[PDB]
């Protein structure tokens, strides 16, 4: 199949800014008519993708010229040349000249601001959970920038790797910044087992991680 | 103008047959070179196409999918229709009905797409929440913000509504979007407030889930 990469897949811009996404594919897509079937679509959250460019570099009817694209063979361009607010999104390269008819990963249109760290907090299981036979600890890392975090869970120091599942908030309307919750899931009896618990935090603000702990005997 | 209208069951279990029917109008898959087709989006992730159908019975399918799959039209009633059998919990996903004609002059390009279909596949069954409160490890504070929580645990089918203090809190809060553990949906939400505000004002985590008429205020209370 037709491999669409697109670079970067998240990319933030000041309102203003030029802005290029490129989209690479693995094959070409120059059909054996003499056509290059490449489109580029704009999904909005809760709308459907709407249709901006067609082979390569024809804008779609009521698309604004501040869009463009180009490129050629397996090499191409999508370019804003001021980003407006309306325009943020999730843009996506297409191909239609092979089957199966494929679509890039997308890449996200997002907004720059300040570097932040993140607020990180760690919660025990509650009463009522343990009473009712299971054990969840929860970690918040909140209104941080930029989006990319790591959190590790250590139980009596060192990693756990299981059990782990973690929400991510879209970009803040108000002040640009993304929060994450990552909840550690036990057994009750894994829980009593072990008395350390430590949620730590690598973002790009600290050189070393951010780290919360807690020991269950003291709760 | 040209219009598509998605509709399909909501929800079906795993193993079972999904029909969804696309009804269009503004044109006519009679005409040379028409065509109809589908494209799929799990929530979160990326666009799968899936099939297409042209005026004159041809038909194109997603390689992967092929034994799954049987698209089909009738052009009086201005309706295409796909099947999916064997579905599982990967087919969840919201299935849009797509125009793409064969030509350029008619349109080799998806520039008419309806609003989509959500189609839950889940084998789980109505489930109540459980709701536990989050209050800040033992002891002193030690700072001047405080961070509370809730944990709403192991329910369906979505979604769960939750506010603070009956919405009279709402800001200082991240809401988080809902995450399947099974089966059964999971969902968190943070409230940041003054530390001298709490404890001595009281902090409630109030929670719905309408599908099992569930309601619950839990207060949080220190450690």
């Amino acid at each position: 199949d037709v491999l669409m990469t697109q670079t970067p897949l998240s990319l933030p811009v000041s309102l203003g800014d030029q802005a290029s996404i490129s989209c690479r594919s693995s094959q070409s897509i120059v059909h054996s008519n003499g056509n290059t079937y490449l489109e580029w679509y704009l999904q909005k959250p809760g709308q459907s993708p709407k249709l901006l460019i067609y082979k390569v570099s024809n804008r779609f009817s009521g698309v604004p010229d501040r869009f463009s694209g180009s490129g050629s063979g397996t090499d191409f361009t999508l370019k804003i040349s001021r980003v407006e607010a309306e325009d943020l999104g999730v843009y996506y390269c297409f191909q239609g000249s092979h089957v199966p008819l494929t679509f890039g990963a997308g890449t996200k249109l997002e907004i720059k601001r300040a570097d932040a760290a993140p607020t990180v907090s760690i919660f025990p299981p509650s009463s009522e959970q343990l009473t009712s036979g299971g054990a969840s600890v929860v970690c918040f890392l909140n209104n941080f920038y930029p989006k990319d975090i790591n959190v590790k869970w250590k139980i009596d120091g060192s990693e756990r790797q299981n059990g782990v599942l973690n929400s991510w908030t879209d970009q803040d309307s108000k002040d640009s910044t993304y929060s994450m919750s990552s909840t550690l899931t036990l057994t009750k009896d894994e829980y009593e087992r072990h008395n350390s618990y430590t949620c730590e935090a690598t973002h790009k603000t600290s050189t070393s991680p951010i780290v919360k702990s807690f020991n269950r005997n003291e709760c | 103008q040209v219009t598509l209208k998605e509709s399909g069951p909501g929800i079906l279990k795993p193993s079972q047959t999904l029909s969804l029917t696309c009804s269009f109008s503004g044109f006519s898959l009679s005409t040379s070179g028409m065509g109809v087709g589908w494209i799929r989006q799990p929530s979160g992730k990326g666009l799968e196409w899936l099939a297409h159908i042209w005026w004159d019975d041809d038909k194109s399918y997603n390689p992967s999918l092929k034994s799954q799959l049987t698209i089909s039209k009738d052009a009086a009633r201005n309706q295409v229709f796909l099947r999916i059998t064997s579905v599982d919990t990967a087919d969840t996903a919201t299935y849009y009905c797509v125009r793409r004609a064969h030509t350029t002059v008619l349109g080799d390009w998806f520039a008419y797409w309806g609003q989509g279909t959500l189609v839950t596949v889940s084998a789980a069954k109505t489930t109540a929440p459980s709701v536990y409160p989050l209050a800040p490890v033992c002891g002193g504070t030690t700072g001047s913000s405080v961070t509370l929580g809730c944990l709403v645990k192991g329910y369906f089918p979505e979604p769960v509504t939750l506010t603070w203090n009956s919405g009279s809190l709402s800001s200082g809060v991240h809401t988080f979007p809902a995450v399947l553990q099974s089966g059964l949906y999971t969902l968190s939400s943070s409230v940041t407030v003054t530390s001298s505000t709490w404890p001595s004002q009281s902090i409630t985590c109030n929670v719905a889930h309408p599908a099992s008429s569930t309601k619950v205020d839990k207060k949080i209370e220190p450690r």
